[PDB]
């Protein structure tokens, strides 16, 4: 996998180039913004069980078909699998947030997932709805102004939304 | 690519776990050290040409035969001189990359993996490159923790060639 | 035991490698964060009795049946009250240990491994302990990064019970 | 394995105790001294190839029997094994220095090593002489006053000598 | 799905062997026991509604807080009451299925696998379900070997929740 | 795999339903008929070596091309493979008879078999002829009126023919 | 492993002998008594979780040292291991009851267990006390006169006590 | 040794599980079938000598060369006649053991494992033994389910030799 | 197919190595021995019909029952006589192939693999074929090293059937 | 794999035939020519490192794009892989020369290689140019008239060219 | 140790088989080639000192810096000259051993395994040894197949260093 | 393993010495005698099945206890194991004959065999009697003067007896 710094290096290396002042500046800015990124990861991780549970409870309230006998989340084995997938997706999104790059999410989680669900008969559209609900909950938790030194994390929130949106698109 | 951030993620992912504070502390350490590391990277980059030029000459002074001996593995032709300058510049670019990435990963992937094979197959002496690196370390002009950063990656390359 | 230092060593040792700057940065991050973590650990320790006492009562208020219902798994006897106070004190001691060690390792080894089995076998409700932990988080009196440290380990326990 | 902090916790846990103010103070002092420890590890690691090579060259100059035909370091396979062992020992000593505890050295390196050498017919006494030479070289490098902010690392050097002495005793 | 017949086949198939008399005896034992097992299954099915209704009330009587406490995991709303009645009916349907199939396979596949995870994630107490099951056992009205059959599968569920 | 009882349960579960009186009656009838099913399995299994050998000898007498040099059953390794396949097919048919359901036959034996033979160049049509001959022999043995309490096993014989026919269709 | 029938055969075979009328009679008597044995196994298995839990709760009430910090059942990992061992022992005793022979218990459970506990520092004497408590509970459950056709299971209870006593002696 | 009871235990033990009703049904099937199986075992035992004697002669009649041909593998000497009678008695004793144990385990362990190797090495024809077994089946004098039991184990041996 | 040349290659290839002199010596040994081996192969081929005919009769003389006994596995019909002559010719063709290839590979692949299974399933006696082979060895008419070659492969077949 | 002798046998066996005098003669001629074949293999193998190195140096002088940053032989890991492939190809060609048959080359080396390179983005055309250069060097070394008993190895050289040409076509 | 005889045995032993003619041919090839190989081995041995002395000087002439440059890895002191002569003699002794054993095994075990590691660690140039070996090949004085044998093992060493 | 040539080299190498003229002469003599050694190996291998069978039949005629019910060669599994061991021992002896050295026999066959038999309860003395009988049969076959160019193989026969004697001593 790549983080944000590794990604710039990799691009440089393929050109055979040293970095430019602009590229150094960009990386230095990433470092300058690092405490915010650490806070987002900590907050989301610290709330992971509720983010998942609450999104699952909401999905099944809105999409009762999934928990009727014959539905894809019926039986405890299928419900446990569904809950696990929600935890997995959220785990890999948080890795992407720490890294400042989507590569770990794409490579270790999203690649092949659409095909996995199609072979199983799991409805990827409904997965996308569970991801969106975790996204909204995660962002509200990461961006809560209470109990933190005040500042603007809007760019980071947009980046975090991106990662969730990418997961949703990969399964939908 | 091995960086403090990818090592942190990899640890959490091997264990099937969310990141914990154990990993977040590690990344914070990276972020704080990046101050010194970026200072080193910029300095080495800005002075790259003179360091490369001086390093090549350090090699030729230590090993005079490399300027006269017949064979395509030696710097006794314009092409061999150009290959050598190229290679020294590769080592220095990799050091800058390690400094930017906060770890050895760029050097490991782009230079160290297969190094021993290349040196053997093409009859290149590791001692040539060790000399170049020792010149860079002696003459980069850095001080304080920026120097400590640069030297850690230069010495890592030297160890890889020893 | 999982600490930033043992994770760093383990990484280097899996790879058969000397420590590199990648790992040393990680330990430095630990050492700098230890300032906040030790402040939290000392505070929680100094106020342990009141936090334990208050937390137990928070549980009994949230779950009144635990004070009246017949059975050895409930706090409806002096022995059950003592078991419960003991267990809350165990959770808080573990949080202090994680703060001292800079990671989850003490909690993981001494408390989380086998947790689910114990709760099932002895008919202990995870929700009891989640309530205790939420009281500690609300009432430890810490601020700034010491609070962030404490809460990270308290929330880790809560997640383990969810 | 344990580091210095984990060791105090483990002891505490076996007693069922919270730490004392004295124990907190001791750990805080360890943290306060951490830059020195990082410098020692960096210096020794950065010089690892020369520390090994120079100690090996000196051993074989003093103990020529080891490199005569029939000797335990004769043939390139046995010489490579001997050099590797010296690197291993130094690697595990440096882990112990970072950890501030000998457990990783004892558990992952020194346990069973005497028996390994006896089964092979490798002379553990000569190993101990190679360890001592690396010890003296490592300490001189870690404790070099040039090129570092001045201060007293004497206690750390005594601790580092300890680890090397422990390795030597385990094989001798 | 684990039944005496699929276990017999699986044994023969693991060994790459035709069925032998060893397996055919096992299936005969199943066929003879099916008399008692089908009697139990039909009885439980015919009386399912009253058993489910009575069992839910047994739970609410044992655990009164489940009727009043605020939260979606409790039976303090019409939706929670409906979820609980649903779940008890699931346990009883599974018992009937085990009786029909002559083994634990239906319960194992449709209910026990993932049980612990679900109870934890959704904050459902195993003791709730144990109480429901104990009511069914006490009140199913069966005697003789039909009772022994029913109780074996009810106790299997209870053990799974303990 | 599923047996006949498991199959009814599985269907029930997907609907969320308890069984009906008709379904209970059907299963009770299966149990009532069980001694016949056990006799069929015992008889066929007890004769398995002759059923296979005799069908193989007859196939190769009718289809000499298979045992001419260059033919797919020429060489002892290919003949042993062919004999083994006949034993396999008969083994899985007998499992299906005990289970009262074709699932074990389909899943563990017939799925992919056509493709296996095509990749090898084995003539699946000739396999189908060997299966038919085992079918006819098996039925004659299972349905022999001598040495058994008299009764009507015609429905069971029709079911047993079915399983053999299914195997034949899967390879032809 | 051996059951009671296999044990008689094995003995016969080592002598090269057919069974005697007395040996046939003994085995026939075992079969005659089989419903009692099945009831004992069913009863004990059906109560396994309470037999274990209740014996564990009683051990730790009597032997509080085991659950004090530093004690061998302190920490959830060690408590889970202890509970697991009690379940294991009871599981293997019930196998022995079904088989009518101790071989499965001896071979798959008790052999080496004393040495395992000694290496760990687990107090085998305290294990023996947990086994005795399960023995007494198991016997009371198996031999409960309520809810079963009346008869004398005293010989079987003596046999069942034997198996528990054998487990206790193997660890004490 | 493969018996219905050891197969039941082995299944439960592979899965780390207590015995369930699935296994207990299997053992009950064994216990009920033991009535027929013990009747067969006693009959074959009581008539063992005549069956062995008659079976050997059936072999010699089918295969006359075995009484005249020179070589230690044939029954053309008193020693060869004694080896053959011994071996037939071994097959019949094993059948009795399978009947007593309720499965193939005794035959599998004491006779079938290595059978092919022995027959090859010592130049013994499987067809000799198949003939002996076919005589026993034809002449044991059993009826009903006792016959079905005996014949299942005799045919199992025949299949092992084919 | 096992020949000295394919064994040499396989060794080098397992080790990821170029052929060395160790392997080239082995192939030279093959090439020199091929003189004797080809002489044997041509002789056996030229005299194949008489050897096959004589060998079949040797079998019938040793084992007279094979000419009279009823069953499709015996040579008591024109078809059985033809199967037997065919099979003897197969053994002799394989010997010629081993001689040409310089090793056992053709016999191993085309005849020995599955041999035991075929003989068992079709009730063919190994001793029949051993007799045929012993006749070929006695009557091939070869001398010197050509005989040694032929006999090595004939005895290899005999050992495979023993 | 097959050698030249095995190939004739295999063909014979599929027809059920003994060899003919012409086929015996052909094989005898192969044996007669064997010293030349051994010399070719020895010569080429003895020069393998220079054949590879010299062809690689020439390729990269002619095709500098391959060693520019971003090129497929840039970085030491990719250069080592490229050198390794050249060694592999030459190794398998020499096996084919010893065997007098291309089967080992086709089966163990060339099959799937085109697809491997396409998935990687390695330019198979440039591989073909490296193979051709090794071919020309190998032939010059094998066919050098100095230091060997004089004779005509032209047919063998044509066969050796064939194998190299086959490798080149498989990757191009 | 890799010799044609140990490779033959190893093949047979991997396969659990007796030696066959396939292996015996290989050993015969070894025995016939031993004539040339022993002639080479004796010649190289008899002329060892002059070859070693001449080879060392060839290295010093090709690489003059090795006689003057400061460092213990160079032949610029009496000790370094002695180490170098020693090492060349080691290479030549190994060639003699390979000739005696009929394969590369002695060189592989005593010299090639770990070679790359030693050359790197002690800063010895492979090109030094390649030059020595090329001198031996040029000047051993052998002809015919004895030369072919010697050169095969000398070129094997050269390839190992390239 | 070592052959006779490797053994001389190994000894030389431990001394750091080139071979002497006497050592060269000894090896040349071994090569000169090689056809005899090849004949012995061929003869014994070609007769391996009869050597084993005949020795087994003779052992059991002399030692009937081994094949009485309860005896160590009673049951077909134990008889097959015994026959296999005799084949193994003879196989490894023939390897030793080809190699001209006992190392392969010692290392891959005889080491630990005494302990194996003791753990099993197999009577190593009776094994030694089976080895002696194979020895005498093998020697008679290898040394048969019929059908071979006449010469003196007495030294080789003494060497072959040695290997068998060594096997016998290792198990007795
Ligand atoms: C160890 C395994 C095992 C076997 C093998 C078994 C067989 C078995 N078959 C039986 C009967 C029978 N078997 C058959 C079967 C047939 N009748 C015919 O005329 C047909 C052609 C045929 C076709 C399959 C019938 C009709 C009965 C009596 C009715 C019944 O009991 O279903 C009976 C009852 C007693 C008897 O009448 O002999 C048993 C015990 N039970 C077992 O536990």
């Amino acid at each position: 996998m790549l983080d944000a710094f590794a990604k710039v290096v990799a691009q440089a290396d393929a050109r055979g180039e040293f970095l430019t002042n602009a590229q150094f500046d960009a990386l230095s800015n990433l470092v300058k913004e690092g405490n915010k990124r650490l806070d987002a990861v900590n907050r989301i991780t610290s709330n992971a069980s509720t983010i998942v549970a609450n999104a699952a409870r909401a999905l099944f309230a809105e999409q009762p078909q999934l928990i009727q006998p014959g539905g894809n989340a019926y039986t405890n084995r299928r419900m446990a699998a569904c809950l696990r997938d929600m935890e997995i997706i959220l785990r890999y999104v948080t890795y992407a947030i720490l890294a400042g790059d989507s590569s770990v999410l794409d490579d270790r989680c999203l690649n092949g997932l659409r095909e996995t669900y199609q072979a199983l008969g799991t409805p990827g559209s409904s997965v996308a709805v569970a991801i969106q609900k975790m996204k909204d909950a995660a962002i509200a938790i990461a961006n809560d102004p209470n109990g933190i030194t005040p500042g603007d994390c809007s760019a980071l929130m947009s980046e975090i939304a991106g990662y969730f949106d990418r997961a949703a698109a990969a399964v939908a | 690519m091995k960086t403090p951030i990818t090592e942190a993620i990899a640890a959490a992912d091997t264990q099937g776990r969310f990141l914990s504070n154990t990993e977040l502390q590690a990344v914070d350490g990276r972020f704080k050290r990046a101050v010194a590391s970026m200072e080193a990277a910029r300095a080495l980059t800005n002075n790259a040409q003179s360091l490369i030029d001086g390093a090549a000459q350090a090699v030729y002074q230590k090993f005079p035969y490399t300027t006269t001996m017949q064979g395509s593995q030696y710097a006794s032709t314009p092409e061999g001189k150009a290959k050598c300058a190229r290679d020294i510049g590769y080592y220095l670019r990799m050091v800058t990359y390690c400094l930017v990435a906060g770890g050895t990963g760029p050097m490991d992937e782009y230079l160290i993996a297969g190094l021993s094979e290349i040196n053997s197959t093409f009859d290149l002496s590791p001692s040539w490159y060790i000399e170049a690196l020792k010149y860079i370390k002696a003459n980069h002009g850095l001080t304080g923790q920026a120097a400590v950063e640069a030297n850690a990656y230069i010495d890592y390359a030297i160890n890889a060639l020893s």
